[PDB]
């Protein structure tokens, strides 16, 4: 079975799809392994920390190119595999058969799209069907996601997950609480975790998504203090320079799709912590 | 069918009397069975004819009777072998007309002077004269063996023909002729080159056709090589610059093509007074083709030049056109120029070169097409013999240094790829203080791609200055990143010495390199871990035995215990490849 997932794996380099058949069989195991980690899972330095893909295969391509091969290098990213871009089937599927194979060298969170009802609006859900000619696929997927880690904790200093905060979350036991086995909420705390966005206006305000909250940098700070955190690591909005601090670098956002859509003419970015915690960014352009 | 002849035949086959290949080749012994008289009468005959479409047969037989000449039974009977011949000279697939051809031309020699008279020539005219037409394209190639040895009747005769053939009325017949005019034209009496050659000559230069033109001019280049220095202006200059003149990019293509060749047939005073211009206005052409096939001969054609007109038509004349083609758009042309334009170097002196070579150099160094600047890159032999190696790294260093380090990783990427060009060209000496220092600088690069780049890159240069020049100046600084605290680079350590291991041999790898690698074995990251399991199963064949079960076998062995999964199944692995497990 290991001689098989390398296959596999070499196979979803090329671009190449795998069948309906190993889907399923990937899918299963990679819950398994998924069941056993926490809501705020433990990772462990050194390891490159990645925002969102959202299908871009031959940008993710170029973002291993630019940080190293896996399993060689560690790696963890913070969710949003799928929808805008035009291969969320092989980008996916390359990770979780990364995440199967190598579970100690990658780790996958869930973002606000690791979900069922904007996959069916974004992408994800019409690409599989166009692959696979019947709705399988996405069942199999979208219900791996429901085992995908809201958060992890690198190091006990660097907090990481793919939105941002929650007036209905103040410490890293109220998410430890939660039970993230389900699809995502509409409100709340899990809801919110993989919706909200830093913003430049005080305390709590109203994302204009429609879901989650905008939190100012005194959120920010009181939330660092009472959790012993050094900084906020997340994802989810566009940030043209690739990534972006913010809160007196009490939060980073980390963006690695460049050219989002193919239309936005950004730079990508991901986070090198090396043996020290130490970071340093590397910015990016789209691959030729 | 009878024996021994029925012994070519092929009685398994399908076919109309094919002949087995395997024997056709065999044929000398078949001649030698049956006699000289009997080879002439019955083997002969039997080949004339039976001529099958089995091609791969058809070629051995015209090259095999070009060596028949005394199985037949010397010179008085060498004729015979022409029948047969003239049959495969108008056969189909060229490949056998032109043996039969060049086959004829060797059977030439051994008829005697009157046996050509009496028998060749005649088969040269029929050819000639004959219907169908391979039967004319092949007969032109039989005039220059048999002209020199007939009569001076026969030769008038001869020439005739050779006219009829270039004024013929098809196309293919008239290139043919056109493209064996100069080998003609070699070997007839001054006189008749200028009393027949020349109309001829003339004729084909203006031609309908500019397919028949463009192979005048190489006819050009041999005609006007027989004629005396003063003849050539009102014989043939005319129609030389008319040439490179003509309507036809085709037919000015072939002139910027065989250029250096004309300069020589024409000589020194005649290039500097017409083909000075010519080249200039060839180097202007509209058409990029031409541009190209000029810029080409650049160097080639100033080396040629008259000794003392020389260095001033080039500042004056050439120099000013090049400045011009070193910022043309077409990159066919650009790309023609920079593989020869650093050439020029000796040609005008550490002080010229430096002063306006180099300039252009830098110009060329820093083009976008790729290509460009690895034509000039490809050449700093020369440049480098003629100023110093000190003014040239004065030149060179900074457009390399500011690559070496540039925005986009690719861009730097393509400058760790003119790395061992330049480590051949310009010297180990040289490599060893200037250049060391930035392929050491990208194994720590940021960017993943460059490291590895920069990583392979060492076995190439180790392939250019050998395992002890790696030993001293390589290995020692590869090996201190293993105290790095980044596992990026810790890792790299152990990428270098994979790489290193194949082209260092058994010695320094078991003495120098396999001991940092087993010191990695308990290093605080997993992933440092199981790369040294690889690096082991990589590096582990070059390793005498002894040393692989004494200190390999052990380490795995305690890796295989490792807390860590990865590191469990890479020291497994790296056992059961290695035979120690
Ligand atoms: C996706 C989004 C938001 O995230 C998006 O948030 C805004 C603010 C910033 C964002 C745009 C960012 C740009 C950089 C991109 C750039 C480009 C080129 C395109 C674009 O792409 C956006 C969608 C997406 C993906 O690419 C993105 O989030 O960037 C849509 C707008 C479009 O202009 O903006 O827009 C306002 C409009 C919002 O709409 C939808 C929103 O209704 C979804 C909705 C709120 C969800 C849908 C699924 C079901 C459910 O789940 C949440 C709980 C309730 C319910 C179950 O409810
Ligand atoms: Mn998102
Ligand atoms: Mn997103």
């Amino acid at each position: 079975f290991t001689k098989e997932l390398d296959q596999w794996i070499e196979q979803l380099n090329e671009c190449k799809q795998l069948s309906e058949s190993q889907v399923k069989s990937l899918c299963e195991k990679a819950k398994e392994i998924l069941t056993k980690e926490s809501n705020v899972q433990e990772v462990r330095c050194p390891v490159t920390v990645c925002g969102d893909v959202h299908g871009q295969f031959h940008d993710l391509m170029e973002l291993f190119r630019i940080g190293g091969k896996s399993p060689d290098t560690n790696y963890l990213f913070m969710g949003d595999y799928v929808d805008r871009g035009y291969y969320s089937v092989e980008t996916v599927t390359l990770l979780v058969a990364l995440k199967v194979r190598y579970r100690e060298r990658i780790t996958i969170l869930r973002g606000n799209h690791e979900s069922r009802q904007i996959t069916q609006v974004y992408g994800f859900y019409d690409e599989c069907l166009r692959k696979y000619g019947n709705a399988n696929v996405w069942k199999y997927f979208t219900d791996l996601f429901d085992y995908l880690p809201l958060t992890a904790l690198v190091d006990g200093q660097i907090f990481c997950l793919h939105g941002g905060l929650s007036p209905s979350i103040d410490t890293l036991d109220h998410i430890r609480a939660l039970d993230r086995l389900q699809e995502v909420p509409h409100e709340g705390p899990m809801c919110d975790l993989l919706w909200s966005d830093p913003d430049d206006r005080g305390g709590w305000g109203i994302s204009p998504r429609g879901a989650g909250y905008t939190f100012g940098q005194d959120i920010s700070e009181t939330f660092n203090h009472a959790n012993g955190l050094t900084l906020v690591s997340r994802a989810h909005q566009l940030v043209m320079e690739g990534y972006n601090w913010c809160h007196d670098r009490n939060v980073v956002t980390i963006f690695s799709a460049p050219n989002y859509c193919y239309r936005c003419g950004n730079q990508a970015a991901i986070m090198e912590l090396d043996d020290t915690l130490k970071y340093s960014f590397l910015q990016f352009d789209p691959a030729p | 069918s009878l024996y021994p002849i029925a012994v070519l035949i092929d009685e398994l086959r399908n076919e109309d009397v094919q002949l087995r290949l395997n024997s056709i080749k065999k044929l000398s012994t078949i001649a030698l069975a049956l006699g000289v008289e009997r080879t002439r009468s019955e083997l002969l005959p039997f080949l004339t004819d039976t001529i099958y479409d089995e091609d791969e047969v058809l070629l051995a037989l015209a090259e095999q009777l070009g060596t028949f000449t005394t199985l037949v039974g010397g010179p008085e009977y060498v004729h015979c072998l022409l029948p047969p011949l003239e049959s495969l000279a108008t056969v189909e697939e060229t490949v056998v007309r032109d043996k039969a051809v060049e086959s004829l031309r060797a059977i030439s020699h051994e008829h005697s002077p009157s046996d050509l008279e009496a028998h060749f020539v005649p088969l040269v005219k029929r050819l000639a004269g004959g219907d169908w037409f391979t039967s004319r394209t092949s007969a032109c190639g039989l005039f220059s063996v048999c002209y020199p040895r007939v009569s001076s009747a026969v030769k008038a005769e001869l020439r005739q023909y050779f006219r009829n053939l270039c004024s013929d009325d098809t196309p293919m017949v008239r290139r043919a002729a056109a493209s064996k005019l100069g080998e003609f034209a070699k070997v007839l009496e001054l006189d008749n080159v200028k009393s027949e050659i020349i109309p001829m000559f003339s004729n084909l230069a203006s031609d309908e056709q500019d397919s028949v033109r463009l192979l005048a001019v190489e006819a050009c280049v041999n005609i006007a090589q027989l004629l005396p220095q003063e003849d050539l202006e009102a014989l043939v200059m005319p129609t030389l610059r008319q040439a490179a003149e003509d309507k036809s990019w085709r037919v000015r293509y072939m002139v910027a093509d065989k250029f250096t060749e004309l300069q020589k047939a024409v000589g020194p005073e005649i290039t500097k007074t017409d083909l000075v211009p010519a080249f200039q206005n060839l180097m202007k052409d509209c058409e990029a083709e031409v541009r190209a096939a000029a810029s080409h001969k650049v160097k080639e054609f100033c080396e040629n030049l008259s000794a003392d007109c020389r260095e001033n038509v080039i500042m004056s004349q050439i120099l000013p056109c090049i400045k011009e083609l070193v910022s043309d758009a077409n990159q066919h042309v650009k790309s023609a120029l920079a593989s020869v334009i650093m050439g020029l170097s000796p040609i005008l002196g550490k002080d010229n070169t430096i002063e306006h070579l180099l300039p252009l150099f830098l110009a060329q160094l820093k083009d976008e097409c790729p290509e460009v600047r690895l034509n000039i890159i490809s050449n700093l032999d020369c440049v480098n013999e003629v100023i110093g190696i000190r003014q040239l790294s004065q030149s060179l260093l900074p457009a390399i240094v500011e690559l070496a380090e540039d925005a986009k990783w690719r861009v730097r990427l393509a400058i760790i790829e003119y790395m061992p060009l330049l480590a051949g060209q310009l010297g180990v000496e040289f490599f060893d203080e200037k250049l060391n220092s930035l392929c050491m600088a990208w194994l720590v690069d940021h960017v993943y791609a460059i490291r590895e780049a920069a990583t392979s890159n060492l076995k190439k240069l180790v392939e250019k200055f050998g395992k002890e020049w790696a030993h001293a100046t390589i290995i020692p600084k590869v090996l201190a990143m293993s105290g790095d605290p980044n596992y990026l680079h810790r890792m790299t350590t152990l990428f270098c010495i994979n790489v290193l291991s194949e082209v260092c041999g058994q010695d320094i790898t078991t003495k120098h390199m396999l001991p940092t690698v087993l010191r990695m074995a308990g290093d605080p990251v997993a992933n440092v871990r199981f790369n040294v399991a690889k690096s082991l199963q990589k590096i582990g064949p070059i390793l005498d035995n002894s040393t692989l079960q004494s200190e390999v076998k052990p380490i795995l062995e305690k890796l295989t215990q490792d807390q860590d999964v990865d590191v469990k199944y890479f020291a497994q692995e790296a056992l059961t490849v290695l035979s120690l497990a």
